[PDB]
């Protein structure tokens, strides 16, 4: 997982 | 050349520098409130740090961190921001 935005 | 010039990338080494770099890259603990500050939604923050995430391990580097600043000051009063990221944006450490 990545990109703490979504 | 590099969409980012040195003034444009200068600020943003400030604004990455004030979250606490470690050797150099910022965690999204950093980045995503320097994200979430420019009134944009996460759909421009969960976009805009992916293009600026040169090499997707979870931060933003003084130079990816640049990518997501002139990124998200675009989507306030320029443009919005498409998911690919550009040749033109990338580093000379890519090279
Ligand atoms: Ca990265």
């Amino acid at each position: 997982s990545t990109n703490p935005f979504r | 050349p590099w969409a980012v010039k040195p003034e444009d990338k200068a600020k943003y080494d400030a604004i990455f520098d004030s979250l606490s770099p470690v050797n150099g890259f910022l965690s999204g603990d950093k980045v995503k409130p320097v994200l979430l500050n420019s009134k944009l939604p996460v759909d421009i923050l969960g976009r805009v740090w992916e293009l600026s995430d040169i090499d997707h391990d979870g931060m933003l580097d003084r130079d990816e961190f640049a990518v997501a600043m002139f990124l998200v000051y675009c989507a306030l009063e320029k443009e919005p921001v498409p998911m690919s990221l550009p040749p033109a944006l990338v580093p000379p450490s890519k090279r």
